[PDB]
């Protein structure tokens, strides 16, 4: 993950973001199913709240 | 429906059915006429103001 800055920012927007497969009860890896993908700031800032 | 660059599939079919009922209410309403304004309305005696 270690990038400049501005590469870190298009890591954090084209490849961090999750995909969970929040339509089933329950939580699952993504189907690849193209649904829409969840940022994670916290994966970026290593910070969990 | 939208276009969309995702490979999830869109709908194929425009134009979803609907079904649908005519529900009656019919109402009713009495009214009595007694049988002396009746047999007075259309008789007439002519025998006093």
């Amino acid at each position: 993950a270690n990038k400049t800055l501005f590469k870190t920012i298009d890591e954090y927007l084209l490849r961090a973001k999750d995909c969970i497969r929040g339509d089933t009860d329950t939580q699952y890896v993504c189907v690849e199913g193209t649904e829409q993908l969840i940022e994670n700031p916290c994966r970026l800032t290593q910070e969990a709240l | 429906r939208v276009a969309s660059g995702a490979g999830l599939p869109t709908s194929r079919q425009t134009t979803i059915m609907v079904t649908k009922y005519s529900e009656k209410s019919p109402i009713t309403i009495p009214f009595e006429l007694s049988a002396a304004c009746l047999t007075y309305l259309r008789e007439t005696f002519e025998g006093t103001i």
